[PDB]
């Protein structure tokens, strides 16, 4: 009792239900998307552009004065050098993706300006130094000391002072006031990491006295030092810290250390595939060339793992300060920042607003402030109520985070 | 993340023990109830006969003296101590003072004899939730509700078991202002009210009433289908 | 996307035909178009010797750095970086670090920029056809559908809403829950009705093995994203590149986290993102790296349970729209007696049933089939339960 | 599916993913019918029984 | 596959039909007794429609239609009722015993003899025994009969009623989505004589139902939405008289009649329009059928309801002629000082503050051409009541400080300031009026044509403007006069002040200017009648453009107000008409593709779309017909504005390809003239295309070709965030795009999509589809704008008030008769249902809900609850009379 179908009782479902308009209304669709397919490759619109220039300038320069660059001019690259010899070259020299060569200068410079990582160009053949150039100055720190004002007012951090005057005192006061050092008979420290949960100020409390400088700042990017090729990273690193010791009153900030990071003093530091061709060269340069210097250096990440203690080993980094959470009036501060910039309504109160977040970041807190607006985007209005603000810290806090099963109440009362 | 003990507190201030029995009340059937003008009424949910079984061993509604009624939900092991237990007290009372039994006396025995089965280790904690319903203090109708933490409490309308939620939803915008007159229209909002069961199979209903005066009535499946029909009825003439 | 008949009726017969009118037309008029041009072209002296002027074949390299004094510093693929020429001939105002060029062999000098050209791989990932049917198609979700119009179709259609308030919108999405609950569907819905440019990105798509090619193709892809339009970027399944961040000196895991890391840092580039949105869903949001997460990169974070007995309703009427359906059935018996099973469980039950017809030799569906195919399907999971234990 | 590699596998998690994907992804692709066959019901991932 | 072993049907029924020949002969019994045991069983094997397998009718026929062959021809004695036995038992298997040449033989079993009453053994089966058969019968074999011998044999006149009571059975079985199968049947059989066999389906409809009428009343406008010239001159006359004859909902008549207006015959509406002035009870849905015959589509009907019962059910016409226009005033004047508006905005001008600071400094804008757009900030902002004195000093300076053709603008923006008025109008103008002055006064009695336009009643049919126009001696005192008043009196057909203003064009007075709008003039009056018209504009083309070769004065103006005489008629006698009469020189035939197709509005009609395409198509053409091709592009434009988007997806999708993406001077200086006419809603597809080649400006060409399509991508109404493309636009277009040609142009753009709040439809479209000419005043400025010249002297007249028919906006009023109540409306995105399950959802966007006043918007068919049963005419119209009932509980 389970039967199958033979060819004929094929034919009973195949024929029956509208027998007059099955394949009418089938084979144009199946046709049509059959055209949509011969359009396109008719159509094939596709054409290039090259990059060419008007020939109102160019006729005259595409004469002679071409051929004069093609068989006059070389074609000669560029590299590194490792170090030199006395009296007579005998130079060593990395293209680093070709071989490392032992080479010669070409006789139309002078043995002067030969020293040591210094771009040069060199013979295709007889890989000899035709011209020194420059390290390509200066886009690989200018472009990062960008010498702009950034947009954080110092009102806008607020709350958390204490953490600012740690930082105001570490930073400030060395690089205005070196005099009190002289009258008390100190030194000021130079070593600062910061690190705690995501969200918290980090990069705010950098960026509000990187506003307040009227000086030289850097930041860094974390994953700029990663690289893709081998031994490329260092020789970034070696330029960063040369040229940025030079001008006096600058500032660098590290920031996400965690793929340059590690603990290198302890267990592990198996690495070595140019993650450590940064941090080898970066704790080369950090002391050494650091007795009493001008440039502070501040590092943040997310993790503390990546501590490493030859850098908390004093002379390289001294101080752990870590940003906390508000106690009340940082939170209700963080509130009247975020809502005084939008349509709200000049009665509701954010103390009561605090209370309903015990352990919230200002990340949250900014998230809180847009999202009672979209409930007043909901409804037809232009300006927030209270209970707009209510539903959205019921919405962010009281659903995904650390507390659950409201309705079972009923013992607290 | 520490739940594994009674006498602990989270570091933001919880008993998650305490927490976890108040869970195992949500797999256990619902149960309503509401107080009327003079006749109290409680219904639950009843699940389907397994065709080979008696079904007068499955009691889910039991009186604890000739006036008070119970409704329970969670698991029957602890339910059955509880039940045992408060028929004893409410006799010995009768001894010790010889008034019958007040509705509010016998729920705070419950709670309090849930109260101090909590706080020690090895005492697992009764995952039930009574509903305590009775016209017994002089002509007076209440009804109450326990929790496993040992909390009594007063209600007006109640409902417990799995989707509780949605029937405390929907008696709010349904227990009118008005006070239900008419006890058989007190008992057409709460045949009703389980009409939006979890399942609704209309056969798997049964209702207990008390009018004040009588012993308790169980309702039969045929006068409780008659009230299932003009349900349906009057709902058509809605439209 | 008017077919709205959808049965056997002479309309969608007569309204296909008019496509099949259009279409034809728009064929034969290009087909004129490359017909009746007499041009029979002589190319200028200046353009035919500067081709030859040029090698024949012509190599792709990349910008590093420039001088100005027509010879810059370029480099190949392979790295090998040259003081070559530019010629005065190559619109020198394009020349910014990173654009593309294009080279010779005996100098290797500039013979012309190439305009931004990608790599086959991310072209492959940019949607032409829009897939499938609207938000009539999904069984009743518009708790959630409500949501995310507002993030992403509102802003825009209509950015007079914010500005009126001065918030910006949100940024990332993530769509989270069990599998089976419709998290592609409304991926698929909000790429039919929109007119932004749709990236389709699944996953393990961006991960490969040449050293750099994993974080090359992140800042590719919304290079791409920047360029083009007010765009969506729909990441699917994230799970599979991000977790919990742990860092093996062995060299496989840095190329997932260095990719990792660098996308997180794209994510949040701000230099001009230009309206680009984020649409991420995976099924589990417990192994997610906490960083990815917090706001400030992603703002919402969306549920899609094991719905109700009430929209179970919408997509038992959706699926059983097209099969004849028989007079006997109560469906919501079935919606009734069961509470925890999905649409794709729900499409499942549609389809067995109908197959269930055709074995006992019909075209209308009973109640029984229904009855067959609620057993056939469910038990095979189902496995753990105290009966008896509670009441 | 375990979680992040420190006993975690977290490549072959890669491979079901795209298997997950590229049967059931953005494309409902025709003409293409898989057979599977394993004992150890219980063990095998709740995403690709569904 | 266990089968074999109860195979009793394919063994008793495979022998005993196999035992017919060895029984018919010599067994008179089992030739006709086992023919009935056969026939019934069989006809019992089919009538659950729960077994479509059949253990005989897939089983039979393999030996059976070789037994048939031999045994209903090979018999050739056949008696009376062994046919009745035979026929009834083997016509029933034959389109499942035949294959695909089937349909030349639905009859050699069959038509023999049709045994008696063949759904006797057909009635509760849907359509497995013979309606999908009978279907078979119409589809092929009838239409070759029908083809040119439709009066015939047995073929047509059995077929007649056959196809009778098998239409009735689509609605006797089960009443289901079937009922849409009899407008299936009743076009495919005999579809030229659709209403030879709809008259016959009319009168059963009639007697069918009542309540199964509403699906299949709407069925047959969808597919009067596009269809062939005769089909849609049939189905639609058809249409008519069901909601007059089985229903008498009736209130869809004025306007879903007017559809039927042109196509059939203009008199067989103005008798809809007495069947109008039979159903005469009692007044509510009487009121509304009225409201849109003066302004909603077509006026000129105060003429017919000044008969004897002039007191108040002959008195509405005055009403409706101007009073409901004037309390149409009072929703600006009330409502909508409510809702938004003080008087003077005036600060979309002051919209432009922060490009000052945007780069240094400001202050280097200082060209006079920019001026002509500083009349806008007081012009488009003050329609609808925006009365302004002393704000116009801005105007009154520099109406006295220099720039004539500014004069005439600024002179001419006053009437737009007092739109629709009748009241103080006038009195408006007098005290601006006595300059003396030549651009003065012929910019502001023009304005006075449009002040009181769309009025029509006793203002001036002969009094101001034509003794401004006899005053002619000299310039636009020539031209200015004859615009106004035919603007003002557009919506009448009325032929005396068409003849006091044919001397205009029998004047030979050679202003070439003026003779342009004066066909302009007369064009705007009449569609149809007084070919005098067209012979007295002729009589002047082949006196002027004979003797020449030039420019397009000639071209842009005179044609067109021949093709606005003769617009809206698919019966392709008009370009019978026209091209035979201007049989002449190319340059001359430029006007072949005018009249040809503004008689072709709107339709499915697309073999004239590719003629439209293949005779003209590209050519490459140096320089010589160019012109040509971009009007015919411009024809492209229309017939594809109200087939209601089913074109409009694929008009979009060509010309974004095979034009701009592949084109010349086609593309590339016009072909964008379609979205400033497809469309004007705005939705971010096509109005983000044309910036992909605007901020590509392509500066080689003269660039306000392309300066053009910037000007009308904001021809778009209904005011939207599109500020951003054009605020930014114009910021580089303050230095680059230079400030000398087109500084009037962006700000023209900037400052039309906020033109009022509100009043901003212009589409054509009312009710659902209907058209409302309308056309004969936009069209006019998308010809005017080719090309260039008219940005400085001549299309100053028309670029200010070309389009003037500006209806009115929201479907926010109540009207029940104290005009007092608001309502509870509900807006949403617009209806998708055709045919689903019954009663269909009309939309889908129920979050909005206002009560009164509130928009209109593109997909809103608004509607309401709350049991006030809106009972008007049920599909909108804005002037909702709204009664009160609630017999519900
Ligand atoms: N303490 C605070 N005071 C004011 N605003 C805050 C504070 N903390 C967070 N915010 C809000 O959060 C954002 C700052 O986050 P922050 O830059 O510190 O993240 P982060 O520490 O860089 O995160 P990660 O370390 O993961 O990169 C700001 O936009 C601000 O609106
Ligand atoms: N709410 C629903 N309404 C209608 N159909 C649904 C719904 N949910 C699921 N389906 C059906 O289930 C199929 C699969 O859904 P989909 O894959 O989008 O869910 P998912 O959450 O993306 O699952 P996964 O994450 O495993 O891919 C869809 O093709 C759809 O037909
Ligand atoms: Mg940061
Ligand atoms: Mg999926």
């Amino acid at each position: 009792p389970i039967r199958a179908l033979d060819e004929g009782d094929i034919a009973l479902l195949k024929t029956y239900g509208q027998s007059t308009y099955s394949r009418q209304i089938k084979q144009v669709e199946d046709d049509i998307q059959q055209l949509l397919k011969k359009i396109n490759e008719l159509t094939g619109i596709k054409e290039s552009d090259t990059g060419l220039a008007p020939p109102a300038l160019w006729d005259l320069a595409a004469d002679k004065q071409t051929l004069q660059s093609e068989q006059p001019l070389q074609v000669a690259r560029c590299t590194k050098i490792i170090n030199a010899d006395s009296e007579d070259p005998k130079y060593i020299i990395n293209v680093k993706q070709f071989a490392k060569f032992v080479v010669d200068l070409s006789d139309q410079v002078a043995p002067t300006d030969i020293e040591e990582g210094m771009r040069v160009g060199v013979d295709r053949n007889k890989y000899q130094i035709h011209i020194p150039l420059p390290p390509k100055i200066d886009p690989t720190v200018t472009m990062m000391q960008v010498e702009e004002k950034p947009d954080v007012t110092y009102s806008d951090v607020g709350g958390c002072k204490e953490q600012i005057e740690k930082l105001r005192e570490v930073v400030e006061t060395p690089l205005l006031h070196p005099e009190r050092f002289v009258n008390l008979g100190i030194e000021p420290p130079k070593g600062v990491l910061l690190f705690g949960p995501p969200g918290t100020g980090k990069t705010l409390c950098a960026r509000a006295v990187a506003n307040r400088t009227d000086a030289c700042f850097i930041r860094v990017i974390g994953s700029e030092l990663v690289q893709k090729y081998v031994g490329e990273g260092a020789r970034m690193v070696r330029e960063l810290f040369e040229m940025a010791r030079t001008k006096k009153a600058c500032l660098i900030f590290f920031d996400e250390i965690d793929a340059i990071g590690g603990a290198r003093f302890d267990d592990g530091a198996g690495g070595d595939n140019e993650v450590q061709r940064t941090m080898l060269e970066l704790i080369n340069q950090l002391d050494g060339f650091d007795p009493r210097g001008n440039i502070k250096v501040l590092m943040a990440t997310n993790r503390p793992d990546t501590l490493d203690p030859a850098l908390m080993r004093p002379g390289r980094l001294d101080r752990k300060i870590e940003f906390s959470l508000p106690d009340l009036e940082g939170r209700t501060h963080i509130f009247k920042i975020h809502a005084r910039s939008m349509s709200v309504e000049r009665d509701i109160r954010f103390e009561l607003l605090a209370r309903l977040c015990p352990n919230s970041t200002g990340a949250e807190i900014r998230s809180v402030c847009t999202e009672a607006g979209m409930f007043a985007i909901r409804a037809r209005r232009k300006i927030a109520t209270e209970k707009d603000f209510l539903e959205a810290v019921n919405k962010v806090i009281k659903s995904y985070a650390k507390f659950s099963a409201t309705p079972r109440y009923m013992t607290y009362n | 993340s520490y739940d594994r003990a009674i006498t602990v507190f989270s570091p933001d201030g919880h008993l998650f023990q305490v927490e976890y029995a108040q869970e195992a009340v949500k797999k256990g059937s619902t149960a309503v109830g509401v107080r009327g003008r003079d006749i109290v009424v409680l219904g639950v949910e009843k699940k389907s006969v397994a065709k080979l079984q008696d079904e007068r061993t499955v009691r889910k509604i039991c009186a604890l003296d000739d006036n008070v009624c119970m409704a329970f939900a969670g698991l029957t092991a602890d339910a059955r101590i509880v039940i045992n237990r408060a028929r004893v007290e409410c006799q010995s009372h009768r001894l010790t003072v010889e008034d019958p039994v007040t509705v509010e006396y016998i729920t705070r025995y419950i709670a309090s004899l849930k109260q101090r089965y909590t706080q020690s280790n090895g005492r697992r904690p009764f995952g039930i939730s009574a509903l305590i319903v009775g016209f017994d203090f002089d002509g007076t109708p209440r009804l109450y509700q326990t929790d496993p933490s040992g909390t009594y409490h007063a209600w007006k309308a109640n409902a417990i078991g799995r989707g509780a939620k949605s029937v405390r939803e929907f008696l709010e915008k349904n227990y009118t202002d008005e006070a239900i007159e008419t006890d058989d229209l007190t008992i057409k909002l709460v045949i009703k009210a389980l009409l939006e069961v979890v399942q609704s199979g209309g056969k798997n209903i049964e209702l207990a009433v008390m009018r004040r005066d009588q012993s308790l009535k169980i309702l039969n499946p045929e006068e409780i289908e008659k009230y299932v029909a003009e349900i349906e009825k009057e709902k058509e003439e809605n439209e | 996307p008017l077919v709205t008949p959808h049965t056997q009726c002479r309309l969608k017969l007569l309204k296909l035909e008019r496509i099949k009118d259009y279409l034809l037309m728009e064929e034969e008029f290009i087909r004129n178009q490359e017909q009746m041009k007499p041009l029979e072209e002589k190319q200028e002296e200046e353009r035919s010797k500067v081709d030859d002027l040029r090698g024949t074949p012509m190599s792709v390299g990349t910008l590093e750095e420039i001088i100005d004094d027509n010879h810059a510093i370029v480099s190949t693929s392979v790295g090998s970086e040259h003081y070559v020429s530019i010629l005065s001939f190559v619109d020198k105002d394009l020349l910014e670090p990173g654009c593309s060029v294009l080279l010779n062999h005996k100098v290797h000098a500039v013979i012309g920029v190439l305009m931004d050209d990608t790599d086959p791989l991310v072209t492959v990932m940019k949607v032409e056809k829009a897939p499938q049917e609207t938000y009539a198609d999904i069984g009743g979700l518009d708790n959630q559908i409500q949501e995310i119009k507002e993030s992403v179709e509102l802003p825009l259609t209509h950015p007079e809403y914010y500005e009126e308030m001065g918030i910006k919108p949100p940024k990332g999405v993530i769509l989270y829950g069990p599998p089976g609950t419709g998290k592609t569907l409304l991926a698929k819905a909000v790429a039919n009705q929109t007119s932004a440019t749709f990236l389709r990105v699944v996953g393990s798509e961006l991960i490969q093995k040449y050293l750099g090619d994993g974080p090359k193709l992140v800042r590719e892809l919304f290079r791409v994203a920047e360029e083009h339009a007010p765009s969506i970027v729909f990441i699917d399944e994230i799970d599979a590149i991000g977790t919990k961040r742990y860092d093996s000196n062995s060299g496989g895991e840095r190329e997932i986290q260095r990719t990792m890391l660098e996308l997180l840092n794209q994510l949040d580039g701000f230099d001009s993102r230009g309206d680009v949105k984020v649409i991420m869903a995976t099924n589990r949001i417990e192994t997610l790296d906490p960083a990815l997460i917090r706001p400030g990169r992603i703002d919402r974070k969306i549920e899609f349970p094991l719905p109700d007995e009430k929209t179970k309703k919408r997509i038992f009427q959706i699926h059983t729209s097209r099969m004849t359906l028989a007079d006997d059935v109560t469906l919501d018996d079935l919606i009734m007696a069961k509470d925890d099973l999905s649409g794709a469980d729900i499409k499942a039950i549609c389809t067995e049933a109908g197959l269930m017809a055709l074995r006992e030799r019909r075209m209308k569906v009973t109640n029984e089939d229904f009855k067959k195919s609620k057993e056939n399907v469910l038990y095979k999971k189902q496995e753990g339960t105290p009966e008896g234990l509670y009441l | 599916r375990l979680e992040g590699g420190s006993g975690g596998d977290s490549e072959v998690q890669r491979t079901m993913l795209e298997l997950l994907n590229q049967l059931d992804g953005f494309e409902a692709t025709k003409n293409i019918k898989v057979i599977m066959a394993t004992n150890r019901i219980d063990i095998l991932d709740s995403a690709l029984l569904r | 596959m266990e089968e074999g072993g109860r195979d009793k049907a394919p063994v008793q029924p495979q022998q005993s039909p196999a035992a017919a020949p060895g029984g018919t002969d010599e067994k008179p019994s089992g030739k006709e007794r086992r023919d009935a045991g056969d026939k019934d069983k069989e006809q019992e094997l089919s009538e659950e429609d729960k077994q479509l397998q059949d253990e005989l009718e897939m089983l039979v026929e393999r030996l059976g239609e070789k037994d048939t062959s031999l045994y209903r021809p090979a018999l050739e004695e056949l008696r009376r009722q062994i046919r009745s036995s035979t026929t009834s038992m083997t016509s029933v298997p034959k389109p499942l015993k035949f294959l695909r040449p089937h349909y030349g033989k639905l009859k050699e079993i069959y038509e023999n003899m049709a045994p008696g009453e063949n759904k006797r053994f057909a009635a509760d089966i849907i359509s497995v025994l013979a309606m999908t058969m009978s279907g078979e019968r119409e589809c092929l074999k009838y239409r070759l009969v029908g083809s040119q011998e439709e009066l015939a044999s047995w073929g047509h006149e059995y077929v007649r009623h056959l196809a009778g009571e098998v239409a009735k059975e689509w609605q006797e079985l089960d009443d289901a989505e079937k009922v849409q199968r009899e407008p299936l049947l009743t076009l495919v059989k005999e579809i030229v004589p659709y209403n030879m066999a709809h008259n016959a389906e009319h009168e059963a409809c009639d007697l069918l139902m009542e309540i199964e009428q509403v699906d299949m009343l709407e069925k047959d406008i969808d597919e009067n939405a596009y269809a062939k010239v005769c089909l849609y001159l049939t189905s639609c006359v058809n249409y008519v008289p069901e909601p007059e004859n089985s229903a008498l909902l009736r209130c869809a008549l004025g306007v879903f009649r007017k559809f039927s207006r042109f196509p059939e015959a203009l008199r067989l509406a103005l008798m809809l329009n007495d069947m109008e002035l039979v159903e005469d009870i009692f007044t509510s849905c009487k009121d509304v059928v009225v409201q849109k015959q003066m302004a909603f589509m077509l006026g000129r009907h105060g003429v017919f309801l000044e008969l004897s019962e002039d007191v108040e059910e002959y008195e509405d016409l005055t009403e409706i002629m101007s009073n409901v226009q004037l309390n149409s005033n009072f929703l600006a004047l009330a409502r909508e000082l409510d809702i938004m508006e003080p008087k003077v905005p005036d600060d979309i001008y002051k919209t432009h503050l922060e490009n000052n600071r945007f780069g240094g400094s400001g202050s280097q804008v200082d060209s006079a051409r920019m001026n002509l757009a500083s009349s806008f900030v007081n012009g488009f902002v003050n329609a609808a009541f925006g009365q302004d004195k002393l704000l116009t000093d801005d105007g009154n300076k520099w109406l006295y400080k220099n720039k004539d053709h500014g004069m005439l603008s600024a002179a001419a923006s006053l009437g737009m300031i007092l739109l629709w008025d009748v009241d103080g109008g006038l009195t408006q103008i007098d005290k601006y009026l006595y300059s003396s002055e030549d651009y003065i006064k012929s910019g502001a009695l023009l304005a006075c044509g449009i002040v009181n336009s769309g009025v029509r009643n006793e203002c001036d049919p002969a009094l101001a403007l034509l003794s401004d126009y006899v005053l002619h001696n000299s310039n636009t005192m020539r031209l200015g006069s004859i615009f106004g008043l035919g603007l003002a009196y557009a919506g009448s057909n009325r032929e005396d002040v068409l003849t006091l203003l044919l001397p205009v064009m029998g004047d030979s007075k050679s202003s070439m200017e003026v003779a342009g709008v004066t066909a302009l003039a007369c064009g705007m009056i009449a569609v149809g009648s007084c070919n005098g018209d067209v012979t007295s504009t002729i009589l002047q083309t082949i006196m002027e453009k004979s003797e020449t070769e030039l420019k397009d004065t000639y071209a842009r103006w005179l044609p067109l107000g021949l093709g606005l005489n003769h617009l809206g008629k698919g019966e392709a006698i008009e370009a019978i008409l026209a091209a035979l009469e201007v049989v002449s020189e190319p340059f001359r035939s430029f006007a072949n593709t005018l009249v040809d197709v503004c008689a072709y509005a709107g339709s499915g009609n697309v073999l004239k779309v590719q003629q439209l395409l293949h005779i003209c198509s590209e050519h490459f053409d140096s320089k010589e017909k160019e012109e040509d091709k971009d009007k015919k592009e411009k024809k492209d434009k229309d017939k594809k504005e109200a087939p209601a988007d089913m074109g409009a997806h694929q008009g979009v999708a060509v010309l974004g390809i095979a034009l701009i993406a592949m084109g010349e001077e086609i593309g590339a200086e016009m072909a964008l003239r379609t979205f400033g006419h497809l469309l004007r809603y705005g939705e971010p597809t096509l109005r983000r295309a044309v910036p992909l080649a605007l901020a590509l400006i392509s500066v080689s060409n003269p660039r306000l070709n392309i300066l053009d399509t910037l000007s009308k991508f904001s021809h778009d109404a209904d005011p939207e965030v599109s500020y951003n493309s054009i605020f930014a636009m114009g910021m580089v277009g303050s230095g680059t795009n230079n400030a000398r040609l087109a500084a009037m142009l962006r700000q023209l753009a900037q400052y039309h999509a906020k033109d009022p709040n509100n009043l901003f439809m212009v589409r054509l479209a009312q009710g659902l589809t209907h058209l409302g000419k309308g056309t004969l005043t936009l069209c006019p400025y998308h010809s005017d704008r080719q090309l260039m010249s008219q940005v400085a002297v001549a299309g100053l007249l028309t670029v200010l008030v070309s389009f003037l028919d500006v209806r009115n906006i929201i479907l926010g009023k109540s009207h029940y008769v104290l005009y007092g109540l608001v309502a509870a409306m509900q807006p949403r995105m617009l209806v998708t249902f055709d045919e689903e399950l019954r009663p269909l959802p009309v939309s889908v966007r129920v979050g909005q809900a206002v009560d009164v006043v509130g928009q209109a918007g593109k997909p809103k068919t608004i509607t309401g609850f709350q049991t006030h049963t809106t009972p008007v005419l049920l599909a909108h119209g804005e002037r909702a009379e709204l009664a009160t009932e609630e017999f519900l509980p």
